[PDB]
Formats: C-alpha cells, sequence, structure tokens
C-alpha cells in the first residue's frame, strides 16, 4: 500500500542479490574440513576418559 | 460459642468481592456502623490530617441530638470558637465561604436550630472522600473492616444460635418465645410459624409478605414497630427474630385493666401515630391495626407487630377487604376501590374508640354478626358519648370520616396533621418519639399469657420438596441491624483480642522468616483441598493464584505443588456433605476438590478461577511457543 | 504505476537471486561428504537430572563456565543450577509469571529473560549483599519477547513477537537499533562466534542473518514449510541451522546463500523446538514434540541417535562450550544432562 515501503523492499533485495556467492561444494568442503579438523576436541565423537569427564564420578 | 475473626489475609479475597460490587467506596462504608467506627478510629489514632475533620463531625452529631434550645445555644458558640474560628485564625480551615456565613450568620442572629452545622457535615464528608479514604482503604482499619465484613456475609443461623426462653406470645399459626443470640448476647424475641399450619390455610404468600415488609421497615431503627433483625427457617418453622416485647399486647391488657381514660389513650395513640408515620414514609400500610397487635415492653413502650396483612403502595394501590372487622375503614370494605394510607387512620380511630369504650364504635351490642359491624361502618357515623371531651370528639370526629376527602390524616400532610390535632396540644412529639413520656401501664415482671390470639380453638400434614422450594429466598440479614447489634455487644472487646493475637502472630513470624508480594499474582488465601477422599483427608493449605497458574503451600514451606490454568477444563460449584465447594476438572479425566472458610471466599475464588483459566487458555492460544500443537 | 513498478521490480529481483543460488547449486553436501565415514551410533546417558521447576520448562542456556545454567519455567521463576552437583545456586522468582525465554550473560555476571510481557528483564547476579534483583528492564517492543542473547555485559540483542529484533545498550536501556524486515514473529536468535552478525527465524518461515553494527538484513533464507522455531550457527560462524513446525531440520550455508541440507525422516512429523551443534559441529542435536532429542550426523543427514528421557514436550537443547554435555529442558518440568 506504501510507496515508501515497496521502495524500501525493493532495496532491500537488491541488497540481497548484489552479493558475492561461492559454489556449494566450496562451502561444503569448508565445512567438511572444520569438522574433520575439530574431531578430536569434539567429546561427544570421540568420547573421552571417564577421568577427564565431570559428569561421571567425579 | 463467640464471633472469631478471620485471620487479615482475607483481605485479599474481600476488598476484591466488595471491588466486584462497587462497595470500596466513601458512600458505602462511611454509612456503615462498624465501617464508620473503623474509620474513625484511623483518622483519630493513625492519621494527623484527619482528626481534625473526624472530631468537627462528631461534635456537629452530639450537638444535632441537643434537646433543648440553651444546650445548642451553649454547644453551638463552643463548636464555632473551637472548629471554625480557630481554623480561620490558621488558616487552615478547608471550607467554602457559604458555611462559614450560613453559621456565623445564625449565631450573630441568636438562632441555633439542630441542623445549624448541614453545609460543614456535606463539606467534611467531601473532604473525607478521597487521599484521606484511599489511605484508609490503605491502613489496616480497612482490613480490619475486611474481615468483619466476611463474618457479616457469612452468617447462617440457625436454632442452636439462639438460647430460647419462655413464651411471650401465642397465635394459631405459631408462637413467640423470648431469646438470646449466643453469639453477642442479644435478647430478641423469636417469632416461630409452623409450615405445616401454613400450608393446612395456604398461608404461605402470607408469611412471605410479612419478611417483605419487614425487610422495608426494619430500617432507621423505629422505636415504635416490631422490627426484624434475622430471618431463617428449618424444615418445619419459619423464624423471625425481632425487638423483644414481653410486655403483653393491648387486647389482653385492656380486657385486665379495663377501658383507659383519655390521658392514657394518649400515650398510645401518640406511639402508633409515629410508627404508622414510619411505616407510611416508607409506602405501607399497616391495614390490620387493632388492640391484639399492639405490644408492650418490659417498661409500658408499646409498638406495632405483625406486618403479615401490609403492602407496598409505592406502585400499586389495594382494593380488597383486609384487616379485622371493626377496624376496616369503609373504602376498604367496598372491594373494587382503591385506598392508602387513610386505612390507617380509621382503623386508629376504631381503636382508639375501643380504648376509651371497651367495644369497637361499630361493634354496639357485643354483635358478632360480622356483617352488621361492616352495614354499620358504611353507613351510619357513630355516636360519641357525652363523655369524651370535645378535644377528643374532633380528633375521633376527623379520624372516622367515612369520606377520605374530610378524613384527618388524608389531607396532603399525613401524620404530622394527627400530630396537629387539638387533643395533642400538650405533647412535645420529639419526647414522643425518644420515649420520654410514662406509660400508663407497666406490665408485672415475669408474669403469663399477656399475649395470646382470642380465638386458641390441630391437626398436620406432610411438607412437599416445592414447599422447601418456595421457602428458598427466606433467610435474611439486615446489615444495620446485625452491625448495630455487634457494635454495641462485642465490637470493642473482639477488636481488641483481635489485635492482640495478630501482634502475638507477627512476634512468631518475625522470628520464622511475602511470597504474593513484587508479583503478577491476582488473589491469595487459605483453602482446604481433598487428598483420599475415604480418610476424610482435608489439608488447610495456603493458595496463590497467578495468571497462570494456582501454588499452593503448607505452613513452613514454600510451594511446591501447583496447577496451571491451561489444565483447567471447567470450575463447578458442588456439594460435598452438605457443604459448599469447588470442583475442578483438570486435562488429563482428573478432580480437583477445594473448600472455602465462608461463602463470599467462595464466590470469589470461582470468579477469579474461571476468569483466570478462560483468559489464560485464550492467551495461550494466541503464543506459538506456548500453545498445543498437533501431536 | 509507481506501486505496480515496484512491485515487478521486487518479483524481478527474487527471480535474480534465485538464478543466481542455481548457478552456485554444482554439488550437494551429501555428494561432498559421500567418501566420510559414518558416526555410528551416538549412546549417551543421562547424568544429570535438574529437579525443581513446578511446572513446564520454555528454555535454558548455558554458562560460558560450561557448568552453570539458568532456565525459565512455567512457574514464573528461572533457576540458575550447578550441573555439577545438581545444586541450585539461585532461585529468581520474575515480575511476571509468562516467562518464554531466558539467557546467561557470557562474564556469568547477569542473566536476562522475558515473555508476554514484552520486557527484557536484566538480573544482576553479584549485588553488595549477594542477592538476586532486577537490574534493567528494557521495555520498547510492541509484542513478546522471544529470545534474547548478550553480547557482553553492556548490550543485548532480544527478537520479539513485533516481527522484530531490537539491540539494546543495557545501561540507558535505550533501542541503539531495530532490526526490522520479517512478517511474523521471530521465534528465534542465535549470534555468530564474533558476534558481528547474528541470524533469526520466524514465523514468516524464513530465516535472516543481520549486520550488529550496521543494522540491516544482509541475507534472507527461505525453504521450511512452516514456522523456524529454533536457530544456531555452525561453530565456525559460516552455516546455520533452522528447526521448524515442518518436521525438519535445515543447514544453511551463508556464503553460498542457500540450503545445504534437510534433517527429516518419513516417521518424525512433530515439530522441532530446539537445535544446537556438537563442539566440532558434526553433530545436530534437536529437541522434538514427541518427547524425544535426535542427533543428526550433520554432514551426512542421517539420524545418529536419540536422548529419549522425557515424559513431554523437549522445550529446549544445549551443548556446553567445552562439549562435554548436552542440557535438554522439556514440558514434564525436568532438565537432563546427556553424554
Ligand atoms: O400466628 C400468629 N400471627 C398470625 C401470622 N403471623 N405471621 C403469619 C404468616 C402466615 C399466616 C399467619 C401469620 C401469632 C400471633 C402472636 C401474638 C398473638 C396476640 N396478638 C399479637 C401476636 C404477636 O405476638 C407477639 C408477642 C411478643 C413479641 C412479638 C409478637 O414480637 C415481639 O415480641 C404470637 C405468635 C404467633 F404465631
Ligand atoms: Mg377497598
Amino acid at each position: 500500500a506504501s510507496i515508501a515501503q515497496a521502495r524500501k523492499l525493493v532495496e532491500q533485495l537488491k541488497m540481497e542479490a548484489n552479493i558475492d556467492r561461492i559454489k556449494v561444494s566450496k562451502a561444503a568442503a569448508d565445512l567438511m574440513a572444520y569438522c574433520e579438523a575439530h574431531a578430536k576436541e569434539d567429546p561427544l565423537l570421540t568420547p573421552v576418559p571417564a577421568s577427564e569427564n565431570p559428569f561421571r564420578e567425579k | 460459642k463467640k464471633i472469631l475473626l478471620p485471620e487479615p489475609s482475607i483481605r485479599s479475597v474481600m476488598q476484591k468481592y466488595l471491588e466486584d460490587r462497587g462497595e470500596v467506596t466513601f458512600e458505602k462504608i462511611f454509612s456503615q456502623k462498624l465501617g464508620y467506627l473503623l474509620f474513625r478510629d484511623f483518622c483519630l489514632n493513625h492519621l494527623e490530617e484527619a482528626r481534625p475533620l473526624v472530631e468537627f463531625y462528631e461534635e456537629i452529631k452530639k450537638y444535632e441530638k441537643l434537646e433543648t434550645e440553651e444546650e445548642r445555644v451553649a454547644r453551638s458558640r463552643e463548636i464555632f470558637d473551637s472548629y471554625i474560628m480557630k481554623e480561620l485564625l490558621a488558616c487552615s480551615h478547608p471550607f467554602s465561604k457559604s458555611a462559614t456565613e450560613h453559621v456565623q450568620g445564625h449565631l450573630g442572629k441568636k438562632q441555633v436550630p439542630p441542623d445549624l452545622f448541614q453545609p460543614y457535615i456535606e463539606e467534611i464528608c467531601q473532604n473525607l472522600r478521597g487521599d484521606v479514604f484511599q489511605k484508609f482503604i490503605e491502613s489496616d482499619k480497612f482490613t480490619r473492616f475486611c474481615q468483619w465484613k466476611n463474618v457479616e456475609l457469612n452468617i447462617h443461623l440457625t436454632m442452636n444460635d439462639f438460647s430460647v426462653h419462655r413464651i411471650i406470645g401465642r397465635g394459631g399459626f405459631g408462637e413467640v418465645y423470648g431469646c438470646r443470640k449466643a453469639d453477642t448476647g442479644k435478647m430478641y424475641a423469636m417469632k416461630c410459624l409452623d409450615k405445616k399450619r401454613i400450608k393446612m390455610k395456604q398461608g404461605e404468600t402470607l408469611a412471605l409478605n410479612e419478611r417483605i415488609m419487614l425487610s422495608l421497615v426494619s430500617t432507621g431503627d423505629c422505636p415504635f414497630i416490631v422490627c426484624m433483625s434475622y430471618a431463617f427457617h428449618t424444615p418445619d418453622k419459619l423464624s423471625f427474630i425481632l425487638d423483644l416485647m414481653n410486655g403483653g399486647d393491648l387486647h389482653y391488657h385492656l380486657s385486665q385493666h379495663g377501658v383507659f381514660s383519655e390521658a392514657d389513650m394518649r400515650f398510645y395513640a401518640a406511639e402508633i401515630i409515629l410508627g404508622l408515620e414510619h411505616m407510611h414514609n416508607r409506602f405501607v400500610v399497616y391495614r390490620d391495626l387493632k388492640p391484639a397487635n399492639i405490644l408492650l415492653d418490659e417498661h409500658g413502650h408499646v409498638r406495632i407487630s405483625d406486618l403479615g396483612l401490609a403492602c407496598d403502595f409505592s406502585k400499586k394501590k389495594p382494593h380488597a377487604s383486609v384487616g379485622t372487622h371493626g377496624y376496616m375503614a369503609p373504602e376498604v370494605l367496598q372491594k373494587g376501590v382503591a385506598y392508602d394510607s387513610s386505612a390507617d387512620w380509621f382503623s386508629l380511630g376504631c381503636m382508639l374508640f375501643k380504648l376509651l369504650r371497651g367495644h369497637s364504635p361499630f361493634r354496639q351490642h357485643k354483635t358478632k354478626d360480622k356483617h352488621e359491624i361492616d352495614r354499620m361502618t358504611l353507613t351510619m357515623a357513630v355516636e360519641l358519648p357525652d363523655s369524651f371531651s370535645p378535644e377528643l370528639r374532633s380528633l375521633l370526629e376527623g379520624l372516622l370520616q367515612r369520606d377520605v376527602n374530610r378524613r384527618l390524616g388524608c389531607l396532603g400532610r399525613g401524620a404530622q396533621e394527627v400530630k396537629e390535632s387539638p387533643f395533642f396540644r400538650s405533647l412535645d412529639w420529639q419526647m414522643v418519639f425518644l420515649q420520654k413520656y410514662p406509660p400508663p401501664l407497666i406490665p408485672p415482671r415475669g408474669e403469663v399469657n399477656a399475649a395470646d390470639a382470642f380465638d386458641i380453638g390441630t391437626k398436620g400434614i406432610k411438607l412437599l420438596d416445592s414447599d422447601q422450594e418456595l421457602y428458598r429466598n427466606f433467610p435474611l440479614t439486615i446489615s444495620e441491624r446485625w452491625q448495630q447489634e455487634v457494635a454495641e455487644t462485642v465490637f470493642d472487646t473482639i477488636n481488641a483480642e483481635t489485635d492482640r493475637l495478630e501482634a502475638r502472630k507477627k512476634a512468631k513470624n518475625k522470628q520464622l522468616g511475602d511470597y504474593a508480594l513484587g508479583k503478577d499474582c491476582i488473589m491469595h488465601g487459605y483453602m482446604s483441598k481433598m487428598g483420599n477422599p475415604f480418610l476424610t483427608q482435608w489439608q488447610r493449605r495456603y493458595f496463590y493464584l497467578f495468571p497462570n497458574r494456582l501454588e499452593w503451600r503448607g505452613e513452613g514451606e514454600a510451594p511446591q505443588s501447583l496447577l496451571t490454568m491451561e489444565e483447567i477444563q471447567s470450575v463447578e460449584e458442588t456439594q460435598i456433605k452438605e457443604r459448599k465447594c469447588l470442583l475442578l476438572k483438570i486435562r488429563g479425566g482428573k478432580q480437583f476438590i477445594l473448600q472455602c472458610d465462608s461463602d463470599p471466599e467462595l464466590v470469589q475464588w470461582k470468579k477469579e478461577l474461571r476468569d483466570a483459566y478462560r483468559e489464560a487458555q485464550q492467551l495461550v492460544q494466541r503464543v506459538p511457543k506456548m500453545k498445543n500443537k498437533p501431536r | 504505476s509507481e506501486l505496480d513498478q515496484l512491485r515487478q521490480e521486487a518479483e524481478q529481483l527474487k527471480n535474480q537471486i534465485r538464478d543466481a543460488r542455481k548457478a552456485c547449486a554444482d554439488a550437494t553436501l551429501s555428494q561432498i561428504t559421500n567418501n566420510i565415514d559414518p558416526v555410528g551410533r551416538i549412546q549417551m546417558r543421562t547424568r544429570r537430572t535438574l529437579r525443581g521447576h513446578l511446572a513446564k520448562i520454555y528454555a535454558m542456556h548455558w554458562g560460558t563456565d560450561s557448568r552453570l545454567l539458568v532456565s525459565a519455567s512455567q512457574d514464573g521463576k528461572l533457576i540458575i543450577w550447578d550441573s555439577y552437583t545438581t545444586n541450585k545456586v539461585h532461585a529468581i522468582p520474575l515480575r511476571s509469571s509468562w516467562v518464554m525465554t531466558c539467557a546467561y550473560a557470557p562474564s556469568g555476571n547477569y542473566v536476562a529473560c522475558g515473555g508476554l510481557d514484552n520486557i527484557c528483564s536484566i538480573y544482576n547476579l553479584k549485588t553488595r549483599e549477594g542477592n538476586v534483583r532486577v537490574s534493567r528492564e528494557l521495555a520498547g517492543h510492541t509484542g513478546y519477547l522471544s529470545c534474547c542473547r548478550f553480547l557482553d555485559d553492556n548490550q543485548i540483542v532480544t527478537s520479539s513477537g513485533d516481527t522484530t529484533c531490537a539491540l539494546w545498550d543495557i545501561e540507558t536501556g535505550q533501542q541503539t537499533t531495530t532490526f526490522t524486515g520479517h512478517t511474523g514473529d521471530v521465534m528465534s536468535l542465535s549470534l555468530a562466534p564474533d558476534t558481528r552478525l547474528f541470524v533469526s527465524g520466524a514465523c514468516d518461515a524464513s530465516a535472516k542473518l543481520w549486520d550488529v553494527r550496521e543494522g540491516m538484513c544482509r541475507q534472507t533464507f527461505t525453504g521450511h514449510e512452516s514456522d523456524i522455531n529454533a536457530i544456531c550457527f555452525f561453530p565456525n560462524g559460516n552455516a546455520f541451522a533452522t528447526g521448524s513446525d515442518d518436521a525438519t531440520c535445515r543447514l544453511f550455508d551463508l556464503r553460498a546463500d542457500q540450503e545445504l541440507m534437510t534433517y527429516s525422516h518419513d516417521n518424525i512429523i512433530c515439530g522441532i523446538t530446539s537445535v544446537s551443534f556438537s563442539k566440532s559441529g558434526r553433530l545436530l542435536l534437536a529437541g522434538y514434540d514427541d518427547f524425544n532429542c535426535n542427533v543428526w550426523d550433520a554432514l551426512k543427514a542421517d539420524r545418529a541417535g536419540v536422548l529419549a528421557g522425557h515424559d513431554n514436550r523437549v522445550s529446549c537443547l544445549g551443548v556446553t562450550d567445552d562439549g562435554m554435555a548436552v542440557a535438554t529442558g522439556s514440558w514434564d518440568s525436568f532438565l537432563k544432562i546427556w553424554n
């Protein structure tokens, strides 16, 4: 209904359109690389000894 | 046995209860006896800005009750120099120019009527309502008011609430007993009507109308009408709690003493006239005025009793022939002819003639032919004997005028006309109202059979279930009557006891270490919940109702249990062992039963739980994170 | 003619955005990760059960110390628990019974909450005598407060049912910034690790990436078919996950500006109420309305495990900063620590 509102919407869509995007393959590779790089520091993936676990008889 | 006040926490419920009825205003509280007492106690003891205003009000109220003009001459000057003049000197006089001008002009002109300070009454009232009244509402005096009001609104009288003593009256439908109300010690009469007799003679409407008329008249504290303080009923009886009149009626005293002289009948006439004035000011016609319905107290003063045949004419005038043959007005006997108060003036003439002569003026040779008395009343004027004085002759002439156009008291000024009769030249009617004239007949202490009906010449029927419905709204308590009873008996001592108990509990609470403050709590107070129904498990817990939940705690623990408004499906009132209780239906088939200590608590808890659960459910529906989603 | 032209230009711009995104979609995350070994079955047990709340728990939030946590309940209370001992560090009675969210400041000095009162209340934990008192009441939203997250002790970000988010200066109590763009109630927000961006999910079935300092919406993601109830950043800040009433979780990548993965199963029809990543980001934990928590392989989209220890809706969850445990709060009034 509002002309100014529609102008604002068009400018926002311009902002969203004029960005630099990367290929999905590169983004997936980067995510997989982060997961692999930090797998060792994840106590839910690599179970820690119970002595180093605060929630197991400590 | 005695009155026990609820704990001050009752305020939380009561204040809202009264607020739902527009009863926490200045008019509603100040005009009540206990309300005025507590408000005045607050202003005098616990406030400084309002103390002189209340003292002024009280000085004016005591000035109004001064009898002679010289007492008022002295007291008006004292009031002016103490409450008006000095406040004007200190510029702290909060009153209009007109009021000071009126009072000073009457004083300089040496005119001192009893209503001299009425503008000051109005302006003191306007100065007390508001910030002072709000600060009173904030104080613990208003909490004590809530306690007393809960006690008042939880009255449920039974026979066991009265110690019943000797019979002071026998009728064809019941008896009147002298009794004492146990909680206050106030002496009363108890009129018990038998429902089986009522059924046999089809007089249910008469009893209901008697209760309604008693309710209409029992305010204002009329000294000359047998007024009602309470009405209740048992499966077999209807009971009115009335002014104690154990001196017998005037029919018996007429048969005993004989005819009364003019001077003796003048006393009874004046008191009955004041009673009739009180009734007519409230649009009531007694219609049954006769010596049998005029009762005497222990001192000889008289009252009108048995309002069964009275009716309200503020809207509709009657035409039916109701009364006792010999006292009914010509326009009364004529069925299909409207009339109002005029019947009572003619009946007054008849009864005064009977007191002077021993018989109704229209029953002349002991003829029991009712039609003969009718015939004499409707056609032939009464022959007033040579023994009568001319003043009394004019009084009876004017009262016994067969036409209403000429009848004394019906000519546009009412009882006032009868007061101005030359028969009452000597009477100061203020002294009549104050019961200052010596009664001509003082009943003997403790004597017997002073008030039986002339007819004492019995069967019984079963009582149907519908008949008990016919008496559903019979219970009634006159608030002004109960507050006056309490004020003159146990108000101060119970207040002192309760003060002291709450002080001791404050000591204990500040040695052991409030949950409702600082939050959005809607209401809080004591209620009993039911555990195992077979163990009679009732647990008294303090409940807090919040917009989304109802928590409860015991004495010594924080609330460890609650019930959410979301899971409440329905709130309903239900009878459990002859007691009104609350039943909550919970999501999941469960039930949650609550029990209150008083009727106002029950009604308010029901209202608030219903409002809270409905509003909270409607609100939760609109919140995506909180609402129930399909599964 | 101008409003019509603006509408047609907005349509053309949406088409251009979609075509750019499709020009970027050369492969899928499922193809990229097809070669890595599966995680197997993730089996976790309850080490602690936090008992105390008298009604539904709506939200919880771990402290940065990975030990203390705060929770908001239908009983009108916040509780700050020591998860190691199950002892209640603090029990805060709120001024409004309609609490919906809570947050633990990174310093551990403040907590925050709010709800249908349309106010974000900031509670100081260390006062003069050591009591808990309301230090601030941020008022400005015209709708219920759905989520809030501290940037530091002096700035906080809130989301509201008035379709807006906001950045507040706690000291002055002012709305320094308003993030407007959603067309439905904002349900959840998540801060990026560097706290210069944040994402918000809303009932308009869209998520939005905003620049905190600039106060603008940088990106808008669609794809969900119903309300987005929860949102969580991937630990490196380049991706995020959303849980929705459509019974699916979704992984979106920022630099590719589109959706990377859907986490769903034909036997799961109820909605998701909370989402969180494990420390490395390999596991995606999601709370469901069927009383369970599902642990997904974030890289391969397979369901790795289930935490089934609640008798009612799992309304919130959260992994510690050290990744040692995951807390779950439910409509059954209990919190449970899992690993
Ligand atoms: O049956 C009685 N009256 C008829 C009726 N009353 N209400 C009725 C409702 C439906 C149908 C009939 C009804 C009926 C009369 C009386 C006496 C009889 C003699 N004359 C005065 C009457 C008043 O005695 C009172 C004595 C001391 C009192 C008092 C009253 O009050 C204050 O201390 C006594 C008990 C009755 F039971
Ligand atoms: Mg008539």
